[PDB]
């Protein structure tokens, strides 16, 4: 639910590792994400995992770009306001993967 | 004429009913 | 490192990249690979385990599983419990980091996924005391693909130490031609000389190669082909006081009338005329003469001074009694 | 071998693919248009088949199965492989005016057809489908990719009164019924 | 009867209308011809040029409006098009900018650029290039020795016209690119030699060619797995060169005789390099065979 | 077409690597240092471009400083000056033996060098203390950047997640550091603080070479496969230009000296020659091709819009407009 990050580590490489980590998310859940997260209109967004990452990306910048207000301002409130809009998108992917991962039955082969 | 002149800047839309 | 192998990414390598790559790795003769080039219209990446499970051990799980059947097999079922298991439990003995076979590096070199085998090589060698020779020659192949071929030089001159030890390595040196008289080592830097004119460095030709003559210090029929293709190298280039010794070492006294050939007349052609004349050469002193002299007899005498520079070669070779006629002929 | 298996573990198929594309089909069951939109929302629910002869070494259906999903008007359905891939696999059927019942789908072999029942809140259905031993005509593939069952469906007839019926109100069904059970 | 062809050759040639005045083209440059033949005066040979030239932009605009109709007769402006393709002479300007480019005919843009003039190295090598790979499409349905006469009989013609302004005729770029094609369709190793002596290029400048395309050891003979081809190549060049020596002029010949030996040693000392593949060992036969006659032609 | 060199120099051996001084201390600022299979050398270039009374160029060798291995890269310090009495020349080196050398000369008739010991694999990159000259930086194939002093201490490192391609000091922020690795990413650190700062990408593999513009420290520019690729920090971590730039891959890259628009790049060894381009960011294409025997390094001139690449036994040079 939550990643931990730490003063050595950029925060936008651990979260672009977990969203992109084999089998942690289905691209079913980060389009979803990302279709939201850009408030957007109805984009098919048949895209592959290194398409993917760069409408993810760039959408958390774009939103990032769009919270700095101020014409000088510190690496400090830079690296925070970095890690609260990369997991504001964590957290959607994680919500879109819990309404994947709902199971509705089995299936078995005598075969 | 033989001679050839490229201009892209200016055509018709081939594919288009005309205004 | 197999949970890491697990996880870590394989590359988005163009065709172009891999059709070159397998042109430069049928040089060594390893491979029946061909059939790498029928099922990459894939819609996802793979991880490099992915990779090397669909390309390479698959297709040597199914071999084992099915080699020594314990019932007909248009009797045998699949149970998916048995199958599963067996199928993971030689894929894990398949990137196991003491395997012999080599397998899993073959697979990446082959794929092109040359900065991957970098880290792989890199995670395994300060702890692991197998396939060290192989390690550090297909470092040599990612040190090569990345332009870094000096590096590259090194750990195949690191890797030849383990040739006659190691299942690729002692793999790697074989032919169907049966002249069994080289060293495992000679065989292994023909295999890697052949690799560096390839590519074309032909500074680390000419430095292999050199490396090489010292474990070919008997056989003379490899030390004459490869002498003529140092020869080679330093001419091509413009080395032409080492092209002259390596040439002087060459024990084929039919060659060595050959590589005269092409020296005098790329000497001319570079119009590099002094390097042509202090020159000790060794053999042919009487067909440079002839090649000087037919010429002389054949073009006119105030376009071209072939008289007055066979006078100063009889000269400077202490040789007056024919310096003399040939400037009489010449009045 | 075996053991005697005292535990299993789940993985994922979470294929780093582009979204499997379910090619959406309309059945616009004829007389539906009188209903009255107070939709029953049941719940969601899926399924699956498996090939009489999957289980064999040397089989066209080896290794290979159906299976199913359901949400509203739709009913969402794949043919999976893990021997060769499946072109065409993912289809979508969409029923006009009407609700799918969970659980109101099966499905049935035959020598030369596969044959699925498909049952809704007002209408029952009969799709049917080559069996891949009458698509294919060989103990030999060759091909690194295979074509589905489902491939050829945008040639059935979905109005056909041989493969479509509404349901008679009388003896009608009793009210939020989602069981059934469906057979040749 | 020229200043009323003319009125059946002007507003009137492929038809621009689109069929039956070709007709009036070809019928033309047959009185054309009949009347040169009868009574050679100068302007009606002048208007057959004027004739034999619109022949070909004729032709061009042929192949458009049927790749219109072949291709994109469901689109509306297509009838607007045809109708446009027909009426009137368009120059090579319409041709491309309103017609070729607009609907995208790739087809018809290399047809236009082959007749569209020539001037000075990159666009002279592109247009070559351009010539070489139309006379490779359009002969597809043919079999290989077939599209080796075709594109013969084209390099040939152009060749015959280029080869004396050596600005508009690449021969060393054509020599590769030609090879290049031959190594990649599996065409006959004697085959641009040929076209190359019936241009009528002088034989020992074709040696320096393939000397220095050897030389230049280009990746691709490497990767089309034949690292040997320009000696084949060089091999045929030199036993035509040896069994017809008419082919090097009679004052030449000798100084010609020693470059090829020169050049038959220095190809003897590369293959001799080689891994000794049957390959290797017959071309090294070939080319001892091609020096034990060479030693007779001095 | 090629543009061929405007001057050419011979050598003793080989060139692998070449680079001018980039510091204004003391009369040093035409100094040239390069190296080959057994040695480094020192000397000096100047060119009718600076000097009014030379026709072309006058190089001078200054000292060769044989050491019996390979020098694969080379930094200067800002101490270096020849307005001293004695001159005081002093740079490093990475060689084959895994190793850095720091030479400190008087010029006089000397081969003595102080050596650094502690990288696993070979070393791809080497930058001093742009601004006192008393610590050293350095990259490496053995997945660390490491700080070193004059006493030969290694005083800090950070690991890498590839090999170290390439890194940057800054000259006035003298506690920040760039690096660039093999996985496409390049990094900036804290001296201080012994932490990262923030990262970009290349979206390619392998990145080759990086480099850092000390005429405008928002751009970086790198190569990586077969593009050449430049960002600007105030914007995105991704290249706000990426062009392709050569067919045969891409090793190296270089800022100007002097113009914070202007810079080159080389591809790999293609057979017979080592192709290289000058590029400019109010072009389309580059403004300067070129092609070198076995070419090799790359710099450019600490005041001139003039290049310097080695090769075969030796430098060549090339001047472009602006």
């Amino acid at each position: 639910e939550e990643i931990v990050i730490r003063d050595d580590q950029d925060p936008r490489e651990m979260y672009l590792q977990s969203l992109f980590t084999p089998g942690q998310f289905t691209n079913e859940a980060l389009c979803k994400a990302l279709q939201i997260f850009c408030r957007g209109t109805e984009r098919n967004l048949d895209l592959s995992w290194s398409e993917l990452k760069k409408e993810v990306t760039l959408a958390v910048e774009n939103e990032l770009q769009g919270s700095v207000t101020e014409y000088e301002f510190s690496q400090e409130e830079f690296r925070n306001l970095q890690q609260e809009f990369w997991c504001k998108f964590y957290a959607c992917c994680l919500q879109y993967q819990e309404a994947l991962s709902h199971p509705l039955a089995l299936h078995l082969n005598p075969h | 004429i033989k001679k050839l002149v490229l201009k892209n800047l200016n055509n018709s839309n081939l594919f288009s009913p005309v205004n | 490192l197999i949970k890491w192998g697990s996880e870590c990414l394989a590359t988005d390598v163009p065709l172009d990249t891999l059709e070159s790559n397998l042109q430069h790795l049928s040089v060594l003769e390893l491979t029946d690979s061909g059939a790498l080039m029928a099922n990459r219209f894939v819609s996802s990446p793979q991880t490099i385990v992915e990779l090397f499970f669909q390309e390479v051990a698959r297709k040597h799980i199914i071999s084992h599983l099915f080699s020594q059947p314990k019932a007909p097999l248009s009797q045998t079922g699949l149970n998916w419990p048995e199958m599963i298991t067996a199928i993971t439990s030689y894929l894990l003995q398949l990137l196991w980091p003491s395997n012999p076979g080599c397998l899993f590096l073959e697979c990446l070199m082959g794929n092109c996924q040359y900065v991957q085998l970098q880290d792989y090589i890199q995670l395994l060698h300060p702890w692991c005391q197998v396939n060290v020779g192989s390690c550090r020659f297909m470092l040599g192949r990612c040190y090569l693909v990345t332009g870094e071929g000096q590096k590259a030089l090194e750990c195949f001159c690191q890797a030849a130490s383990e040739v006659g030890k190691e299942e690729f390595l002692d793999r790697l040196i074989r032919s169907e031609d049966g002249e069994i008289v080289s060293t495992p080592r000679l065989q292994y830097y023909d295999k890697v000389l052949r690799l560096l004119d390839v590519i074309g460095l032909p500074e680390l030709v000419i430095q292999l190669a050199t490396s090489a003559i010292t474990e070919a210090g008997d056989d003379w029929k490899s030390q004459a082909t490869l002498r003529t293709c140092i020869f080679k190298h330093h001419l091509d280039l413009g080395h032409n006081s080492q092209a002259y010794e390596a040439l002087t070492q060459i024990p084929d006294s039919s060659r060595q009338l050959d590589c005269l050939r092409q020296l005098v007349v790329v000497l001319c052609e570079r119009s590099q005329l002094q390097d042509l004349v202090e020159f000790p050469y060794v053999n042919l002193h009487n067909e440079v003469v002839g090649i000087i002299e037919s010429r002389a007899r054949a073009v006119d005498l105030m376009t071209h001074n072939y008289y007055e520079l066979l006078y100063a070669f009889h000269i400077y070779r202490h040789n007056y009694r024919k310096a003399g006629t040939v400037m009489f002929e010449y009045g | 071998a075996g053991a005697l298996e005292r535990s299993f573990v789940e993985l994922s198929g979470a294929e780093r693919e582009r979204p499997r594309h379910f090619r959406e089909f309309t059945v616009c069951s004829i007389g539906t248009a009188n209903a009255v939109a107070g939709a029953v929302k049941y719940s969601e629910s899926a399924g699956g088949f498996y090939y009489v002869e999957s289980g064999k070494l040397f089989s066209v259906t080896r290794n290979r199965f159906i299976h199913w999903k359901t949400s509203g008007d739709t009913l969402e359905l794949m043919e999976e492989s893990l021997d060769i891939n499946l072109l065409n696999n993912a289809i979508r059927l969409k029923f006009q005016n009407c609700s799918v019942l969970p659980g109101g789908v099966y499905v049935s072999e035959t020598q030369n057809r596969v044959i699925i029942l498909m049952l809704t809140n007002q209408t029952v259905h009969r799709l049917l489908l080559p069996h891949p031993s009458r698509m294919y005509r060989s103990e030999l593939v060759v091909d690194s990719q295979m074509q589905s069952i489902f491939t050829d469906i945008g040639k059935v007839d979905f109005t056909d009164p041989c493969n479509y019926q509404l349901i008679p109100a009388v003896p009608g069904i009793s009210p939020n019924s989602t069981a059934s059970t469906a057979w040749l | 009867a020229a200043r009323v062809l003319s009125r059946l050759a002007d507003m009137h040639s492929t038809e621009i209308s689109l069929q039956q005045r070709l007709e009036y083209i070809a019928r033309a440059i047959l009185s054309a011809k009949s009347s040169t033949a009868i009574s050679s005066i100068a302007a009606d040979g002048e208007f057959l040029h004027e004739l034999e030239e619109k022949m070909e932009v004729a032709r061009i605009q042929l192949q458009i409006q049927e790749t219109l109709q072949r291709q994109y007769s469901h689109h509306s402006s297509v009838q607007d098009a045809v109708s446009q393709l027909d009426s009137e002479l368009m120059d090579i300007t319409k041709l491309y900018g309103e017609f070729a480019d607009p609907f995208k005919l790739a087809e018809c843009k290399l047809a236009i650029i082959h007749c569209a003039g020539y001037s000075d190295p990159i666009l002279v090598q592109t247009l070559w290039q351009d010539i070489i790979e139309k006379e490779l499409s359009d002969s597809v349905t043919l079999s290989s020795s077939d599209r080796m006469h075709a594109l013969s009989l084209k390099i040939v013609l152009l060749g015959k016209i280029y080869a004396g302004t050596p600005r508009f005729f690449p021969l060393d770029f054509i020599v590769q690119f030609l090879e290049q094609q031959v190594c990649t369709l599996n065409w006959d190793v004697g085959f641009v030699i040929q076209t190359m002596n019936e241009i009528g290029v002088p034989l020992p400048r074709l040696l320096e060619v393939y000397d220095q395309l050897f030389k230049s050891r280009d990746p691709f003979w490497n990767r089309m797995k034949k690292p040997l081809h320009l000696l084949d190549c060089i091999h045929v060049l030199l036993i035509r060169y040896v069994e017809n020596p008419s082919q090097v002029l009679n004052c030449e010949r000798r100084r010609f005789t020693n470059l090829c030996l020169d050049a038959v040693c220095g190809y003897l000392v590369e293959l001799q390099s080689m891994s000794s593949s049957v390959a290797v060992q017959a071309i090294t036969g070939n080319f001892k065979s091609l020096q034990a006659k060479l030693e007779r032609l001095h | 077409a090629s543009r061929n060199a405007a001057y050419t120099v011979d050598c003793e051996d080989y060139v692998h690597v070449v680079e001018f001084n980039p510091f204004e201390n003391g009369d040093s600022g035409n100094l040239i240092a390069y190296g080959g299979n057994n040695y480094v050398v020192i000397g000096t270039c100047t060119f009718q471009e600076e000097e009014a009374d030379v026709e072309g160029i006058q190089y001078k060798t200054l000292r060769t400083f044989h050491h019996g291995v390979r020098v694969d890269g080379i930094a200067w310090s800002p101490e270096t000056r020849l307005d001293s009495l004695p001159p005081v020349i002093k740079f490093c080196t990475s060689a084959a033996d895994m190793k850095i050398r720091l030479f400190t000369s008087d010029l006089q008739d000397k081969n003595e060098y102080k050596v650094l010991e502690g990288h696993t694999d070979f070393i791809n990159g080497l930058v001093f203390d742009p601004k006192e000259g008393q610590e050293i930086a350095s990259v490496s194939d053995d997945h660390t950047c490491r700080i070193w002093n004059l006493e030969g201490v290694q005083t800090a490192h950070f690991v890498l997640h590839s090999p170290g391609m390439s890194v940057c000091w800054h000259p006035e922020e003298t506690f920040k550091l760039m690096v660039a690795e093999k996985n496409g990413t390049i990094r900036f650190y804290d001296l201080l603080a012994q932490q990262a700062i923030l990262s970009l990408e290349s979206e390619q593999v392998p990145l080759m070479s990086a480099h850092w513009c000390l005429k405008n420290t928002f751009k970086v520019g790198a190569v990586a496969g077969n593009d050449w690729l430049i960002w600007d920090i105030t914007r995105s971590s991704y290249p706000q230009n990426k062009r392709p730039v050569h067919m045969d891959r891409a090793c190296l890259f270089r800022w100007s000296t002097i113009s914070e628009n202007l810079f080159a790049t080389t591809g790999y060894p293609g057979k017979m020659a080592s192709q290289f381009q000058i590029h400019h960011l109010g072009h389309p294409q580059p403004i300067l091709m070129g092609s070198v025997a076995v070419g090799s390094g790359l710099s450019w001139h600490r005041t001139l819009p003039l290049c310097v690449i080695g090769g075969d036994h030796k430098l060549l040079f090339w001047v472009t407009e602006v």
